[PDB]
């Protein structure tokens, strides 16, 4: 993890 | 809560540049880095805006430094904005809070563009303003946001907001 979204 | 966790509802949150859904290289909270089609473009304003070389990822103290910018543009934009600026001055800051929320979505000409959303909002029609406001395109293209907001509106209260990525 560690990047964000939500996708 | 407040405007500024109300949009982190509203916008996601990258701390790698991305493509927003019209194809925009983005970061951060909806912080749009350039419309060029070319990522070393989007990496060079994100250089740019940040003073390092970047190489496209940010830290979550710099993804908090451009929204807040972009927050106090919003509000600018508001202040400055003949049509917007008497609505926002009439309103309480939860409703306030609501009306940045649609600039930062959309920018200010789009908001003042809703001329008789916002004079019911001025005389303080709140359940006619959210009728009026779910007619919109706006409402049809990002409804789960636009009900949240309008909600905000109608009710002068943060209820409506009380996976996929990591
Ligand atoms: C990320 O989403 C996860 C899955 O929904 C949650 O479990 C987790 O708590 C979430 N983390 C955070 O929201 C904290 C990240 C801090 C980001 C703050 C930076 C912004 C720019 C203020
Ligand atoms: C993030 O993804 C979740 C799950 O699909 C969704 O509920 C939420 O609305 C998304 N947030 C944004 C800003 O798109
Ligand atoms: C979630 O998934 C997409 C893959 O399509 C990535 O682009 C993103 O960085 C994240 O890993």
């Amino acid at each position: 993890x560690y990047x964000x979204x939500y996708x | 809560m407040n405007i500024f966790e109300m949009l982190r509802i509203d916008e996601g949150l990258r701390l790698k540049i991305y493509k927003d859904t019209e194809g925009y290289y983005t970061i951060g909270i909806g912080h749009l880095l350039t419309k060029s089609p070319s990522l070393n473009a989007a990496k060079s304003e994100l250089d740019k805006a940040i003073g390092r070389n970047t190489n496209g990822v940010i830290t979550k103290d710099e993804a908090e430094k451009l929204f807040n910018q972009d927050v106090d543009a919003a509000v600018r934009g508001i202040l400055r904005n003949a049509k917007l600026k008497p609505v926002y001055d009439s309103l309480d800051a939860v409703r306030r809070a609501a009306l940045i929320n649609m600039v930062f979505q959309m920018g200010e000409t789009g908001v003042a563009g809703f001329t008789n959303s916002l004079r019911m909002l001025q005389q303080k029609r709140w359940d006619e303003a959210a009728v009026n406001l779910a007619k919109s395109r706006w409402y049809n293209q990002t409804p789960n946001r636009a009900k949240r907001v309008i909600t905000t509106f109608r009710t002068g209260t943060w209820d409506a907001y009380k996976x996929a990525x990591x």
